[PDB]
């Protein structure tokens, strides 16, 4: 405890996409690292570039370690995501904040008994508009997406005026919202 | 099942 460093929950895989249009999507996405450690996931994010400085067509993922951040994966494709839309004054005041709350929404196990229903996140940086999305394992789990949506919601700070939506990702990969708060 | 507050880990950035 003098010495120890302090575990996470789980271990976390930090990925990046730059979009290179002569490549498939998923050979795009690069694995930075991983982090099971509170220490080392500060580590990880002191040394990388806020998401307001990446290219416009870049992303980052952060999944639990084994959930590759991609609706294919197992864990994704009965899944869904609470979907937060920025506009551009929001990259300025409001979209590393966001994705820092995100952050540690995910590896400090901030929603329960459904923080296992959580896969991951992801950040889009948008010359349209930047988006951070939770991804969650099933839209079905109506308990569990609505209990997620509102307490990442308070998180934010976001006020009663803003609602957010869920899409699940079968609906994005062919889009409505199954829920909204 | 590790929990860790906000104020917590936000001590803990440097
Ligand atoms: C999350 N995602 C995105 N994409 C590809 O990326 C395209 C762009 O999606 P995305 O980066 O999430 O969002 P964008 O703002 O860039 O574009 P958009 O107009 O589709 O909302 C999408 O249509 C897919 O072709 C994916 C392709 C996959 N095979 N698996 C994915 O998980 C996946």
């Amino acid at each position: 405890e003098h010495y120890i460093k302090h575990p996470l929950q789980n271990r976390w895989a930090l990925w990046f996409f730059k979009n290179d249009k002569s490549k498939t999507w998923q050979a795009n996405l690069r694995l930075i690292s991983k982090f099971d450690t509170v220490e080392d996931f500060w580590a990880l994010y002191n040394h990388i570039q806020l998401s307001s400085n990446l290219m416009p067509g870049c992303d980052y993922s952060l999944f639990k370690d084994g959930i590759e951040p991609m609706w294919e994966d197992e864990k994704n494709k009965r899944g869904g995501r609470w979907l937060i839309t920025l506009n551009k004054q929001q990259r300025r005041s409001d979209l590393d904040r966001f994705w820092l709350e995100t952050l540690l929404c995910l590896i400090g196990e901030s929603f329960d008994d459904y923080s296992d229903d959580v896969c991951g996140a992801v950040v889009n940086v948008r010359a349209k508009g930047d988006k951070i999305a939770i991804w969650t394992t099933e839209c079905e789990n109506r308990e569990a997406v609505t209990h997620i949506g509102r307490v990442y919601k308070e998180r934010l700070g976001l006020p009663p005026k803003i609602v957010i939506g869920y899409q699940s990702h079968a609906d994005t990969a062919t889009t409505k919202n199954r829920f909204v708060v | 099942r590790i929990i860790y507050d906000r104020k917590f880990l936000m001590e803990c950035r440097n």
